[PDB]
């Protein structure tokens, strides 16, 4: 396939469903959050379709021509803010915070994230924050799974993992389709119908391990994922972007960005492997013959995300705090490269030649592990 | 160090515990705040089982997420 082909033809779409004239957006820096919320929600759907003209008055070094490019940016980092208690945010990635009940009004803020959101993909710009690969994969209705918990939660995969690898009926373990639900006191609650009575078995281990996953990365931000998409489909429909991955609609929302691989070799860590190891310089090798376009979907392959730190990779951040980008030694040549974007870590296996490296590598950023 | 112990049904138990305890002085321990035997319980820290008798220092920290399983 061919992202380029892909983007050029959801552009066209867009302009086919865009609208005459324009409507004026004005917002100050100072409560940008709050001024953007009361201004898109003072639009319908059909006046948020024609040309955005935003203006802040009073702020030198901006004009009266357009200034959405400047808007998409600001506000972008404002929707992390965790004052406003909707997103919780790693200090200097959107994951919703299940305590947005905090804000009374907090869905009504949600459907104007959807709206931003939906707005930034159908007017062509792009923005300085993301959410998570499970998330643009709502965004995209495509199947959320174990895959994509080892991200939000790695110990609770790495359970799940044993699970699946290990024997549970000659341990005899005792787990039911059911989990904790709470306000006051605790109560089950069924993943399957009557699941609290039905016994994991090696026969449904894998629905059990699907059902679990699919409830811990959606188990308190429903009513949330429910408004945030009220708000977006009323602006794009997501039937437009059916024929992109969670990969290629990170890049779609937050634009190319030229990655430095001087800074990307001198700020990275090796597990089991030396700087002057043949593969470790077969890599940076196949790093600098790889076009920028593939450069971004090895990071995202490795780290979840093509967006970097202001810094560079010495600031780069995993899920517990900072970690550098690591490249393990792991398995034989005989097995596909893996990856765990918790450390941002590369489990690459010792192959045998260059084009071997090349083969599998270029192969797994494109097909994707499975 | 204040450690959480989890389960896959969503409940935690934070138990105060030293570097020095061991698997089945953990397990011991989950027996005076969730009430099972030791011997049913089957702890598990990172993507491997923790085997009774060994010391939480080996498997290695503050604040980590061990799993239990019931048997």
């Amino acid at each position: 396939r061919d992202f380029k082909a892909k983007v050029q033809y959801f552009r066209f779409w867009c302009q086919q469903l865009a609208m005459p004239q324009h409507i004026k957006i004005t917002v100050t820096r100072k409560t940008l959050f709050e001024d953007s919320f009361q201004q898109i929600m003072s639009f319908s759907p059909q006046d948020l379709r024609r040309r955005l003209w935003v203006i802040f008055p009073g702020e030198e070094g901006l004009d009266y021509g357009g200034v959405a490019r400047e808007w998409f940016f600001l506000l972008s980092h404002e929707v992390s803010n965790p004052m406003y208690c909707l997103f919780e945010y790693a200090g200097k990635c959107l994951q919703i915070n299940p305590a947005s009940y905090i804000n009374p009004d907090h869905l009504k803020y949600f459907r104007f994230i959807g709206r931003f959101i939906a707005m930034a993909l159908f007017h062509g710009k792009f923005i300085d924050t993301g959410f998570s690969l499970p998330f643009y994969k709502r965004i995209l209705n495509k199947p959320v799974g174990l895959k994509d918990l080892e991200s939000i939660d790695p110990e609770f995969y790495n359970s799940l993992i044993w699970v699946k690898e290990n024997n549970i009926e000659e341990c005899d373990l005792e787990m039911y389709f059911s989990v904790d639900k709470e306000l006051g006191e605790i109560k089950s609650h069924d993943l399957k119908p009557n699941g609290g009575n039905i016994l994991v078995t090696e026969e449904n281990k894998e629905e059990y391990i699907r059902m679990v996953a699919e409830w811990r990365l959606s188990r308190g931000v429903e009513e949330q994922t429910q408004a945030f998409f009220e708000g977006f489909n009323e602006i794009l429909p997501q039937q437009y972007l059916q024929y992109f991955d969670a990969k290629e609609l990170e890049v779609l929302l937050c634009g190319m960005q030229e990655i430095d691989l001087n800074d990307w070799q001198r700020h990275a860590i090796y597990r089991r492997y030396a700087r002057t190891s043949k593969q470790i310089m077969w890599f940076w090798q196949f790093v600098k013959e790889i076009d920028n376009e593939k450069r971004m979907r090895l990071l995202q392959f490795v780290t979840g995300t093509c967006r970097l730190p202001v810094g560079g990779f010495a600031d780069l951040m995993g899920s517990n705090g900072p970690q550098k980008f690591c490249i393990e030694k792991v398995g034989k040549e005989n097995w596909l490269p893996r990856s765990h974007t918790c450390f941002n870590r590369l489990d690459l296996p010792p192959y045998k030649s260059y084009e071997q490296l090349k083969e599998k590598l270029l192969f797994a950023i494109e097909e994707t592990e499975g | 160090m204040h450690i959480l112990v989890k389960t896959l049904r969503g409940k935690t138990i934070t138990l105060e515990v030293e570097p020095s305890d061991t698997i089945e002085n953990v397990k011991a321990k989950i027996q005076d705040k969730e009430g099972i035997p030791p011997d049913q319980q089957r702890l598990l820290f990172g993507g491997n089982k923790l085997e009774d008798g060994r010391t939480l220092s080996d498997y290695n920290q503050k604040e980590s997420n061990l799993y239990l399983l019931l048997r």
